């Protein structure tokens, strides 16, 4: 999962 | 800071409290972006994955600046203004994120760097506006980028922002  | 601003800061908090009691997969499976062609009509999923944080600093610092930058968009240019910078840098920032690194991403920031750099350009070529970004704040947000986490976010957000803001820097 990648933040944004 | 006007109705825009605040009803995202409840939307983000409420799903958040929502990803803790269910846990993040679970709010994931049905607000990121669709990672199967099935469940492309599933139209939601291009707006709700900027709705979705990780943790608690990720919810903060993004609020942070979206009250900040949001509200003065709001306050400045009124609240049309803000939900159509907040659609398109969400709906585009996404597509983005989504070809860098697949759909398991979520978090405000696309649409924190479009406005950003929304602030700042409209605030260089159109001081009419009534907007601006301080030079401290277009280093410390050039920071985070390099820093760089959603990177296809970061940059098409802040591509966007830009963008609008020429568009509207002329007229």
């Amino acid at each position: 999962v990648r933040m944004a | 800071a006007g109705p825009v601003t605040w009803v995202m800061m409840i939307a983000c908090v409420v799903v958040f409290i929502a990803m803790q009691i269910l846990g993040d997969q679970e709010v994931m499976l049905w607000l990121a972006w669709p990672f199967d062609p099935t469940l492309k009509f599933e139209f939601w999923r291009y707006f709700t994955h900027a709705l979705m944080h990780f943790s608690l600093m990720h919810i903060l610092f993004n609020l942070l600046w979206w009250w900040y930058l949001g509200g003065a968009v709001e306050k400045r240019l009124g609240s049309g203004k803000l939900i159509v910078i907040t659609l398109i840098s969400a709906l585009l920032s996404g597509y983005v994120q989504q070809k860098f690194s697949g759909p398991w991403f979520g978090g405000l920031s696309g649409v924190v760097f479009a406005l950003m750099g929304y602030v700042w350009l409209r605030g260089e070529r159109d001081p009419q506006s009534g907007i601006y970004l301080q030079r401290g704040l277009i280093i410390f947000a050039l920071i985070w980028i390099v820093a760089g986490m959603a990177n296809g976010a970061h940059i098409a957000g802040l591509a966007v922002g830009l963008a609008m803001a020429f568009v509207d820097s002329l007229n």
